[PDB]
């Protein structure tokens, strides 16, 4: 039941400072196990980054720890990651993670000689870059039945020229998610982000329930609720 | 400290094996990560043959002294992901490792053709002066398109941007493509279109202003 979310900003500067939290849901910090932070950079593996246990001590990648730091704040249940004099080898998505106790002694309960890593957050996207925040424009794609199936329609949002990744896109707060498709953004010759995100529709309702995609910017602190109206 | 396997193929709903090579595992032994693009790592196996719940059967694996597999038997298409192998050093400070993963190829998944939708700018962006069209292209399979743009019926040489083709939950592929006009360019033409071509076929989709 254990839960793990990162929060953080997706935006740094070179030689600044990385500054992550994992906030821990459905169980307490104050236990044996080893709160861990794992990075992905973009078309390479998995690097481990370091771990530390309450009450006990840190351990980190011996690349990155004239860097990082771990930190724990038992008050409100979470976990922190700071990375100092970041470069663009630090970009990637950044996660954190539980590990549960192992012995270096004889004698323990038998779980406690495997190593896994159990729980996973979802991930947080960090970008290092020179280049500033921009938050997304976001458009409404009137709803159209040519490539559904019979009796559906299509509509749904463009999310344009946002900077950096990523955005987040719910239909009606969350109340529709049957027949949502959110396409990967691309990236334009600009340097900014784009995407779309569409839902397949009962025609018989296009006139009568209201459609809202709910987009999310976090890097930009920009939220757009947009109506999609069939056109006329 | 942790070696794998960096490619192996399988042949859908054959069994595969996956191997891992490390001193680290003499101690704590192996774990197993599946790991797919735009997503976390989920672990499917780990020690003894243990299995998390929600991993399917069709998964096991064992570690023996400095040496791990993991199994897939029955391999299906949801399957084909980067595996990576994970263990804890004995030594010093006894660090977490990663081996360098392991790049899953299943073949012989079926044929699937694309649909093609194409959204026309909207007005109130024609209204912020700019236009773009929005080709969206799902359900093919394998992930390989060619996207091409015509203004009436001539060639769009600027202003195309098309994604790199990603999974769906189905195990097909999607993929989207963009072309940014201005609103003169727009207005200017008869029409648009899209024009997307999948394994010898094509399917063509056009806009009108109005």
């Amino acid at each position: 039941q254990v839960q793990l979310q990162e929060s953080g900003p997706g935006l740094v500067k070179p030689s600044g400072t990385l500054s992550l939290t994992c906030a821990i849901s459905g169980g307490s910090i104050s236990s044996s196990n080893w709160w861990t932070w794992v990075r992905q950079p973009p078309g390479k593996g998995l690097q481990w980054i370091g771990e530390i246990q309450h009450g006990g001590g840190t351990n980190y990648n011996p690349s990155l720890k004239s860097r990082a730091t771990i930190f724990v704040d038992v008050s409100k249940n979470h976990f922190s990651l700071r990375l100092s004099s970041v470069t663009a080898a630090d970009t990637a998505v950044y996660y954190c993670a539980k590990v549960p106790p192992y012995c270096t002694s004889a004698s323990c309960p038998d779980d406690y000689y495997y190593h896994y890593m159990d729980v996973w957050g979802k991930g947080t996207t960090v970008t290092v870059s020179g280049a500033s925040t921009k938050g997304p424009s976001v458009f409404p794609l009137a709803p159209s039945s040519k490539s559904t199936s019979g009796g559906t329609a299509a509509l749904g949002c463009l999310v344009k020229d946002y900077f950096p990744e990523p955005v987040t896109v719910s239909w009606n707060s969350g109340a529709l998610t049957s027949g949502v498709h959110t396409f990967p953004a691309v990236l334009q010759s600009s340097g900014l982000y784009s995407l779309s995100s569409v839902v397949t529709v009962p025609s018989s309702s296009l006139g009568t329930q209201t459609y809202i995609c709910n987009v999310n910017h976090k890097p930009s602190n920009t939220k757009v609720d947009k109506r999609v109206e069939p056109k006329s | 400290e942790l070696t794998q396997d960096p490619a192996v193929s399988v042949a859908l709903g054959q069994t595969v094996r996956i191997t891992c090579q490390g001193d680290s595992l003499r101690g704590y032994s192996a774990s197993w990560y599946q790991l797919k693009p735009g997503q976390a790592p989920v672990l499917v196996i780990y020690g003894k043959n243990n299995r998390p719940s929600g991993i399917p059967d069709r998964f096991s694996g064992s570690t023996s002294g400095n040496r791990a597999s993991l199994i897939i038997t029955g391999t299906q298409a949801e399957d084909e992901a980067d595996y990576y192998c994970n263990s804890r050093d004995t030594n010093g400070y006894r660090p977490v490792l990663f081996g360098g993963g392991t790049k899953l190829t299943v073949l012989g998944q079926p044929k699937g053709a694309p649909s093609v939708t194409l959204f026309p700018p909207s007005s109130e962006e024609l209204q912020a002066n700019k236009a773009t069209l929005v080709c969206l292209i799902s359900d093919f399979y394998p992930g390989a398109v060619t996207v091409a743009w015509k203004a009436d019926s001539s060639p769009v040489k600027a202003g195309v941007e098309t994604t790199t083709p990603s999974k769906q939950s189905n195990n097909k592929y999607a993929a989207s493509s963009y072309l940014s006009l201005t609103p003169e360019q727009w207005k200017s033409h008869r029409s648009y279109s899209c024009q997307v071509t999948h394994e010898g076929s094509t399917v063509e989709k056009t806009v009108a202003p109005t």
